[PDB]
């Protein structure tokens, strides 16, 4: 059966922007230690110099109705358009929030859009909506489906702002089509896979492999 | 196939594009009109059918 | 046309406020749309130009 | 015609804006509310006007 | 199937709504009989 | 005439399935079930159709 997103997930948020006659996928994405905005890495040019995917993998921590979670406020599910859903960050632990600054020159009504330490509060609530007529809400969302993200505390789309030289992702009143492209849904327990941090040892001899260390003459 | 059903999407056969609908120009929209022009693209859209 | 905008906002702030209160399940409502249609603040409060 | 639009645009979101009571009990719809119109209109433009 | 399943979700935001307070009062109870009877017509539309 | 020809009654179709979509067929082709469908432009348009 079609493919659904559910929680605990992890996805990529994905765009499409097109630069110089040619469509470029961009990825989300966000250190969050030492910078807590986001950014977009490129991910059309994967044969030729592999993107830092690590970074741009985000978790389905929670999907609730509009009133569901203005209840919580006052106080493995499957995502439906109209529901609000939590981002949290792989990496960094933090979740996608709605800044309230604003470093934009083009767009004096955007607001920042970067990673928030806790999940208190309404900036760090999105709403999905269909892209198109053939979803409507309260459909399930479906993998590989155009959707649009709407901030719950400042009623702004998740947008990609070319009007400068660079692409840049901000939270403002235009919308933009993004993808909610599958990491992983669910791992076998003790069965590897893609994505993972490991070592690499030698049989079982108590060897792994390594790089030089740290101020090493062969530049590691 | 069977009417009204089943959902199809159209190909090209000689060239392998897929039918689907140009991107909507800008101002077309504003002044008020509601129809897309129909091209053939390399990738399509995932409601083409 | 500033003239015919004037004369719906004009409308709408009737319907906002009442007796020298806000209407909140109306203004609530009004700048949800107001938003969602930037083209209504005028070309002066647009984002980009 | 364009200032009498602007005027009558920001007379609206005025309008538009919360009640003192309900920002003293913190209501989190008047709060987002009152958010969004101080985003829409800078204290510095008005003061300048 | 889809009426029933608009009803569902209004019941739904209904409950949401009520699920903070601790008692409903007398036009939340109304409301609520109203669509509990309409659902109740449509499960049975279903059935039959 | 009376002359002879010889005539083949080659077969187009026989007998078809209840709600299937068969060659030869006049149909229109709607954008998934959105309403909408693929069509040419107006009699008397400036695209000549």
């Amino acid at each position: 059966e079609v493919q659904f997103l559910r929680t605990d997930d992890e996805v990529v948020l994905q765009c499409s922007a097109t630069v110089l006659k040619e469509q470029l996928k961009l990825c989300l994405a966000a250190e969050g230690f030492g910078n807590r905005l986001c950014f977009l890495e490129p991910t059309s040019n994967a044969q030729n110099v592999p993107p830092d995917l690590a970074i741009c993998c985000f978790i389905l921590e929670q999907s609730l109705s509009v009133r569901a979670l203005q209840e919580m406020l006052a106080n493995h599910r499957t995502l439906l358009y109209g529901h609000a859903i939590l981002l949290r960050h792989a990496h960094s632990r933090m979740y996608l929030s709605c800044l309230t600054t604003s470093r934009s020159m083009t767009d004096k009504l955007a607001f920042d859009v970067g990673l928030q330490e806790d999940a208190t509060g309404e900036a760090c609530w999105w709403t999905m909506h269909p892209a198109s007529k053939q979803r409507s809400e309260g459909e399930k969302v479906r993998v590989g489906d155009d959707l649009i993200l709407v901030s719950v505390s400042s009623e702004r789309y998740l947008h990609l702002s070319t009007a400068s030289g660079e692409l840049q992702v901000d939270a403002s009143f235009m919308q933009t089509l993004w993808n909610m492209n599958p990491i992983c849904s669910g791992c076998e327990e003790g069965f590897v896979t893609g994505g993972h941090v490991l070592r690499l040892f030698h049989g079982h001899m108590d060897e792994c492999l390594t790089i030089s260390p740290s101020d090493s003459d062969d530049q590691r | 196939i069977k009417y009204g059903e089943s959902l199809c999407f159209v190909q090209h056969v000689a060239s392998g594009l897929w039918l689907t609908y140009a991107a909507p120009d800008p101002k077309a929209l504003r002044l008020g009109v509601l129809k897309k022009k129909a091209m053939l693209h390399q990738e399509g859209h995932m409601d083409d059918a | 046309n500033p003239c015919g905008g004037e004369r719906y906002l004009d409308f709408l702030r009737f319907a906002v406020f009442v007796n020298g209160e806000s209407v909140e399940e109306n203004a609530n409502v009004v700048v949800r749309l107001l938003i969602r249609k930037p083209e209504c603040f005028g070309p002066a409060l647009r984002g980009e130009g | 015609a364009i200032m009498s639009f602007y005027a009558a645009l920001i007379d609206l979101l005025g309008r538009c804006a919360p009640e003192t009571h309900l920002i003293q009990a913190g209501k989190g719809e008047a709060l987002r509310i009152r958010a969004i119109l101080r985003s829409l209109v800078p204290l510095d433009d008005l003061v300048g006007i | 199937v889809d009426y029933l399943l608009r009803l569902q979700e209004s019941i739904s935001d209904f409950y949401w709504y009520y699920s903070g307070k601790d008692v409903i009062e007398e036009q939340g109870k109304r409301n609520f009989s109203k669509a509990m009877s309409v659902a109740k017509q449509v499960f049975n539309s279903l059935t039959e």
